[PDB]
């Protein structure tokens, strides 16, 4: 009555090596980048809305609201210098997704993250839905210009404490993250409408599934599609006050592996016979990055 | 398209 022979990581691995599992969608959040040193930017414990006093904001969230940014961009860019990562080294989890791509299994990676690590790990634009945009590129904000600038250009402006301006028209240049008040990416809805007709397995890694519309993606899978959560904490279940079903007598397709995302991806790779391939890929790419 | 909000 179900595609998984048992509701465990071993059941998922056997399903992944069966004829039925052809197309995997990954849904990933901040939990896959914390081991790379990237903090969760939607976590109150990160303290983004603390130490904003010198900027005299009308409300703390204004530093990430598009209309405020366009008139007063300096607070955002001062904060961006403070938080700019010291290195961009993707995690075991990112390279696990590269292995999925290499093996013809990756239909799409939907990511809430803005840190570019999916791209550094070798996922291409076609493979990715960056649901909240990315720092990978930046654009002039003038509608008639829209000159594109790479992250190296934007990094230099952030570190020199020079507000980035377009060389063509002298308008503000903004990283391609989705500020509050901006439209969500058309690609998010377009790809969702196509991909979830085709998916055989949902791999949900490093997201607490608490931010919409991203969290709603789990409800777009066909009823039969197994869903594996790899996360430090169980997530995605229905709210009893107002979903994933891991633990009831009616559970039939959802599996929770609770732990660090890197360790869960390593465990899954090991069951699949991919551990040596994943170790070799990670060690090579990390050595390459360390040598830059 | 829907606009990005806190929730
Ligand atoms: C890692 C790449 C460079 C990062 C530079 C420092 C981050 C700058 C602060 C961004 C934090 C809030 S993002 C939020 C508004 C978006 C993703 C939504 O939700
Ligand atoms: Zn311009």
């Amino acid at each position: 009555e179900r595609l998984l022979d048992e509701l465990t990581l071993e059941g998922v691995a056997r399903y992944m090596q069966s004829e039925r599992c052809r197309r995997v969608i990954c849904l990933v959040g901040a939990g896959i980048s914390t081991s790379a040193g990237i903090p969760d930017f939607r976590s109150p414990s990160t303290g983004l809305y603390d130490n904003l006093e010198k900027y005299h904001l009308p409300y703390p969230e204004a530093i990430f609201e598009i209309s405020y940014f366009k008139k007063h961009p300096e607070p955002f860019f001062a904060l961006a210098k403070e938080l700019y990562p010291g290195q961009f080294k993707p995690t075991i989890c990112h390279y696990f997704m590269r292995l999925l791509k290499d093996k013809g299994l990756l239909l799409r990676c939907y990511t809430q993250n803005i840190d570019t690590l999916e791209r550094i790990a070798g996922l291409e634009q076609e493979d990715l839905v960056e649901a909240h945009g990315t720092f990978y590129t930046s654009h002039c904000v003038s509608a008639s210009c829209r000159h594109e600038y790479p992250l190296s250009w934007m990094k230099e402006k952030i570190f020199s404490e020079v507000t980035p301006k377009c060389e063509d028209c002298q308008s503000l240049v903004k990283p391609d993250i989705v500020f509050f008040g901006e439209s969500l990416p058309a690609r998010f809805f377009s790809c969702m409408q196509s991909d979830f007709l085709k998916v055989d397995l949902l791999l949900v890694m490093g997201t607490s599934l608490q931010v919409q519309p991203f969290a709603s993606l789990i409800s777009k899978a066909p009823l039969s599609t197994p869903r594996l959560l790899i996360n430090k904490e169980k997530a995605g279940q229905s709210d009893p006050f107002l979903g994933m079903d891991f633990d009831s007598k009616k559970a039939y397709r959802d599996v929770a592996w609770l732990g660090e995302c890197d360790q869960g991806c390593l465990a899954l790779a090991e069951l699949l016979g991919w551990k040596k391939e994943l170790e070799d890929l990670v060690r090579r790419e990390h050595a390459s990055i360390d040598a830059q | 398209l829907p606009k990005k909000y806190g929730g």
